[PDB]
């Protein structure tokens, strides 16, 4: 039982009381709508910085939501589809489904480049009844550590991102087992990063028009294509 | 326009379907274990103002309530139950509107 426990407890528990909720409403912008995906962006100024959190829901058929997690948490595969990182490792496994990643990102040209130091946990929501829905969560949030201590070729963003997805299952025809035509991940994303630095709004705030859509439309694509064909993991 | 009776629901993907007491009124359809439990705390409910009763037309036992992705689906144990089952639901909604 690893340090950061009560941490995480905290993190994941915030994430479920507050990220799941649908759209502060008009305080959420909509900035991209494409299919099921909607990505949703806010402006928030607070302790003498400006921020911009970013949150977005998607409904990805063929997948359950324990399915999209782990390949989102998987660093084994994350060169698969990531394509922002220029390289990262793991700095520490703290548990099974715990670990602290150091990662830099490629240069924004000419934006300076960016690392972030984050722990990483995939965790299961027991459903109370059967009428809820069993949810999977990955949390990835920044902490310290001596081994990723600041540089100088980098400016160190600070990130609280979650994603949090649910399985809706339809009737099979008939008497029959369940297949992927009738699953569908219910999908929440949400991302507070602060870039740390002092790059003009105009070119944050398209950058993250531009990346944030791309990434889950190739994200939840991916996870369709290396699920096709194998037995559902629920 | 209230009823009340056993409908088999689709629960979760261990159980799939399983008889329920389903109860329609305030505008919303509540489900509990069985009739005897309905002073012991809801299963579940969902309100009718904006929900979609649709019709399976394979399975002519079957009847889905929407209210967007939130989704209910029942068998009625033969289309002739399902039928007033539906006719209820919708009347319901109407005359509480």
């Amino acid at each position: 039982t690893h340090r950061f426990v009560q941490k995480v407890e905290e993190m994941v528990q915030n994430h479920m009381t507050y990220s799941l909720q649908d759209v502060g409403d008009a305080n959420w912008q909509l900035v991209v709508e494409e299919g099921e995906m909607k990505v949703y962006r806010r402006e928030v100024e607070e302790n003498g910085i400006v921020l911009d959190p970013l949150k977005a829901t998607h409904a990805v058929k063929g997948v359950t939501g324990h399915e999209v997690c782990n390949y989102f948490w998987n660093v084994d595969v994350r060169n698969d589809w990531e394509t922002t990182i220029e390289n990262f490792h793991v700095v520490e496994t703290l548990a099974d489904n715990a670990i602290i990643i150091y990662q830099t990102h490629k240069r924004v040209w000419p934006a300076s480049q960016r690392d972030v130091l984050y722990l990483s946990v995939i965790r299961k929501i027991p459903a109370l009844t059967e009428n809820d829905p069993e949810t999977w969560i990955v949390c990835n949030f920044s902490v310290d550590h001596d081994s990723a201590p600041l540089n100088n070729r980098c400016v160190r963003a600070k990130i609280n991102v979650a994603m949090i997805c649910q399985t809706l299952v339809s009737p099979p025809e008939g008497n029959q087992e369940i297949s992927r035509d009738n699953i569908l991940c219910k999908i929440t994303y949400v991302a507070n990063v602060n870039p740390g630095g002092w790059a003009p709004a105009s070119v944050l705030r398209a950058v993250a028009k531009r990346e944030y859509p791309k990434f889950l439309k190739r994200f939840t694509s991916y996870v369709q294509e290396k699920t096709a064909g194998k037995p559902i993991l629920f | 326009v209230e009823r009340c009776g056993v409908l088999s629901k689709w629960t979760n993907y261990i159980h799939g379907w399983q008889d329920r007491w389903v109860v329609l009124k305030n505008n919303a359809l509540s489900y509990y274990k069985s009739e005897d439990e309905t002073e012991y705390g809801c299963r579940g409910s969902i309100c009718l103002s904006k929900a979609v009763i649709t019709p399976h037309d394979f399975d002519e036992c079957r009847f889905d309530i929407s209210v967007n992705d939130s989704v209910w689906y029942l068998r009625a144990q033969d289309p002739d139950h399902r039928q007033q089952w539906i006719d209820a639901i919708e009347q319901h909604k109407t005359e509480s509107g």
